[PDB]
């Protein structure tokens, strides 16, 4: 079936960067967008941005502009989301999701900023 | 217009471990809306195709029979459409 | 622009209940692109309804979606214990469309 398999949990210090990976399988990676969403402990879902894997084009939420970088490697069906200049309130579970409808979600990656 | 097939092209077929050119079946149904897409570079008039294929249910492609890039001066051009092989012909109208 | 949801709703087993998602005339009032996600504690969200009222394969038909003006609504019928989760509304994100999620609604099933 369709699967979005994410990289493991990360612990970072304020000021550092984190790069989260999302591997797609069970469908053609280049047939749709990849969306990134985050959720702080006990809080709501928050959209981060989208990547078009065939053009490599991106759109970021105003909140993350200048701090987030979304890339992909089509040869290994993987999308990456890098978040820079980390602060403690960046502690959240980071999800990748397939397409404009977010019809399939990755399991999430916990990034803790101590 | 129903999309059952698209032109397939992959300039990066060697690295991506795909075929270069062909026909790509979009496995749609009554509840699975499909589109075609084309992506390219435009070096002062000279078109270099990056990829062509099937594209999943996207509101940006709905009821578009022509494949048109409407974004002003992109680095990589993209368009999507509905209908068989609609991605063979593509244009730029910013 | 923000999507407003009630923080919480409670229902009895077997009843029907609605969860609303309010935007503005230029987003919810203009497009059929409002989606509903169910999230159990400690789990990833799951798509329940997309494009206001379309239901993916494998989603119970006890889940239905509608819109009227600037408000999209998720209706859950035959309310079951397993329905107790957080529900978020969201909009299509890709190309010309920028994503936004509602604040979420905690659904409680009263025993
Ligand atoms: C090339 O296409 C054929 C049929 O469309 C398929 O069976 C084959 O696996 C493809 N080759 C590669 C390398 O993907
Ligand atoms: C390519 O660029 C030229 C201008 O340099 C423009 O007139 C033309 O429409 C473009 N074609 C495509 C298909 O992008």
């Amino acid at each position: 079936q369709v699967q979005l398999v994410q990289s493991g949990a990360e612990v970072k210090k304020p000021g550092a960067s984190v790069k989260v990976s999302c591997k797609a399988s069970g469908y053609t990676f280049t047939s749709s967008y990849i969306n990134w969403v985050r959720q702080a402990p006990g809080q709501g879902l928050e959209w981060m941005g989208t990547i078009n894997p065939v053009s490599g084009s991106t759109s970021y939420a105003q909140k993350f502009q200048g701090r987030v970088t979304m890339t992909r490697d089509t040869s290994i069906s993987t999308a990456y989301m890098e978040l820079s200049r980390l602060r403690s309130d960046d502690t959240a579970v980071y999800y990748c999701a397939r397409g404009g409808w977010f019809d399939y979600w990755g399991q999430g990656t916990l990034v803790t900023v101590s | 217009s129903e999309t059952q097939e698209c032109l397939f092209f992959n300039a990066n077929w060697e690295k991506d471990r795909t075929n270069q050119t062909g026909v790509e079946p979009c496995y749609g149904d009554k509840d699975k809306r499909r589109h075609c897409f084309a992506t390219w570079k435009n070096i002062s008039g000279s078109i270099e195709i990056v990829k062509q294929g099937c594209w999943l249910d996207d509101i940006n492609c709905y009821d578009r029979t022509d494949c048109v890039e409407k974004k002003d001066s992109p680095e990589v051009y993209f368009c999507c459409c509905e209908g068989n092989m609609c991605n063979e012909k593509f244009s730029y109208f910013p | 622009s923000a999507l407003t949801q009630p923080a919480s709703v409670s229902g009895s087993p077997g009843q029907s209940i609605t969860i609303s998602c309010t935007g503005t005339s230029s987003d919810v009032g203009s497009y059929n692109y409002v989606n509903w996600y169910q999230q159990h504690p400690g789990k990833a969200p799951k798509l329940m309804i997309y494009g206001v009222s379309k239901r993916p394969s494998g989603v119970s038909n006890r889940f239905s979606g509608s819109k009227s003006g600037n408000t999209a609504s998720l209706t859950i019928s035959g309310l079951q214990a397993e329905d107790e989760a957080d529900y978020y509304c969201g909009t299509f994100a890709g190309g010309s469309y920028y994503g936004v999620f509602g604040g979420g609604t905690k659904l409680t099933v009263l025993w």
